[PDB]
RNA sequence: GUAACGGGGCUAAACCAUGCACCGAAGCUGCGGCAGCGACGCGCGUUGUUGGGUAGGGGAGCGUUCUGUAAGCCUG
């Protein structure tokens, strides 16, 4: 696939429960914390609702 | 058994004491807790950058 | 290994003399508690006094702009009740024109025994004569 | 075999827990019983 | 002549035949040891400013004893939480000797 | 008793626009130690990851008096 990388760069505390809980739905688990996840459009929507906290590199 | 409690008691107070402290809080119990509470602050809170000229 | 700390008779002084005719005084004051504190040094420690000895000369001819010359107002408390005294700027320099260097630096050093200690090496002069010259102090000219 | 080898096995024995002896064992002040009221009370609570 | 290194996390400076408190190693009581990794090095009046890694400064050590620091007691407390806790710490530390340093 | 910038002082050291640096915490990385849970195998490895805590629930210990081991052992 093309295995998009994912990086945290804020953090979570004082956040809405939803954007809590995509956060967990993805992966990332900390400050500064790099995943790899596949291109589906499924992936799309947590990282665009979550997206004012994410860092995305392609 | 009626234990006779004084060995244990002054052992536990004898442990405690701390000197080089000045008035009450070396001769007697009236012992803080505060000067090992900061111990752990300090062993965070050094100042040693040496940031001299930038 | 540890990192290296001054001594106070492993100091090397220095001195000079700084000329504060048409100069700005804020300005002037921040260069002086510079050099006073000596973080202008490679081997600064903070709880060392280790400044050159400061001459100003010209106390009387100190440059402020704008407005401040007849607005910026200077208080002090005696202690008695109602006792609050005030001088302005215009009449604080036909009175004792060096105390007003002596204010502004005081108030941006350091405050203790070694903020006393720092103080007790600059000299200001309302004039321009000093008798000073035993010491060999080289004008630092801006 | 003698009277100082012997020992039971695990699990048949287990201490009792003993309320208000400082703080390390988590059963301090209180004991258990919470903040005032009739079940903190000695011997005060409701019936069945 | 002075030069210095990374070992462990920490940037120490080392001279010939000196004696430096480092972190805990796997090696035995007197084993040979090589540092490469140079960040600079000077011989006096010459000053060889190193890039990352200079390439042929080697520091040759040699490890004289091991063993744990100095205990530090840790205390954390509460005011009126009905909370306390204590602990205890000795570092584990490695002493070497510095035998040799090459450019 | 200055007292509606924390202070000194600032005509920019104030406000607006864009730009590259930098200091900055117990956040994150580098290096050493300790402990709980999971996975995988054969008691032991190699990995994932967690380890602020009041009321409160669960686990495991140190130490004091006394009975046996003990008419044994240490001790003028």
């Amino acid at each position: 696939a093309k295995t998009i990388k994912i990086t945290q760069t804020r953090s979570a505390i004082g956040r809405l429960p939803k954007h809590k809980a995509t956060l967990l739905g993805l992966g990332l688990r900390r400050i500064g914390h790099t995943v790899e996840r596949e291109d589906t459009p499924a992936i799309r929507g947590m990282i665009n609702a979550v997206s004012f906290m994410v860092k995305v590199e392609e | 058994a009626r234990v006779k409690r004084g060995v244990i008691a002054r052992a536990r107070h004898k442990k405690i004491l701390k000197q080089a402290k000045g008035y009450y809080g070396a001769r007697s119990r009236v012992y803080r807790v505060a000067f090992q509470a900061v111990i752990k602050a300090g062993q965070y809170a050094y100042r040693d950058r040496r940031q001299r000229k930038r | 290994m540890k990192t290296f700390t001054a001594k106070p008779e492993t100091v090397k002084r220095d001195w000079y003399v700084v000329d504060a005719t048409g100069k700005t005084l804020g300005r002037l004051a921040t260069e002086l508690a510079r050099r006073l504190r000596g973080k202008h040094k490679a081997e600064y420690t903070p709880h060392v006094d280790t400044g050159d000895y400061i001459i100003v000369l010209n106390a009387d001819k100190v440059a402020v702009t704008g407005n401040k010359r007849t607005d910026k107002v200077y208080y002090h408390h005696t202690g008695h009740i109602g006792g609050i005294k005030q001088a302005t700027f215009e009449e604080m320099i036909a009175r004792r024109p060096e105390r007003v260097i002596e204010i502004a630096v005081k108030g941006m050093l350091p405050k203790g025994p070694l903020g006393r200690a720092m103080f007790r090496k600059l000299k200001v002069y309302a004039g321009n004569e000093h008798n000073h010259a035993a010491q060999q102090p080289q004008v630092l000219d801006i | 075999m003698r009277l100082n080898t012997l020992s039971p096995a695990e699990g048949s024995k287990k201490a009792g827990k003993r309320l208000g002896r400082g703080i390390g064992s988590g059963l301090g002040k209180t004991g258990g019983r919470g903040h005032k009221g009739q079940k903190s009370r000695s011997g005060g609570g409701v019936r069945r | 002549m002075y030069a210095v290194f990374q070992s462990g996390g920490k940037q120490h400076r080392v001279s010939e035949g000196q004696t430096v408190r480092l972190e805990k190693l796997d090696i035995a009581t007197g084993e040979t040891v090589e540092f490469a990794e140079v960040l600079m090095i000077a011989n006096g009046e010459e000053v060889k400013i190193g890039v990352p890694f200079v390439d042929g400064g080697v520091i040759k050590a040699e490890v004289v004893a091991h063993g744990r620091g100095e205990k530090v007691k840790i205390v954390k407390f509460r005011r009126r939480k009905h909370y306390r806790k204590q602990q205890g710490h000795r570092q584990w530390f490695t002493d070497v000797k510095i035998t040799g340093i090459s450019a």
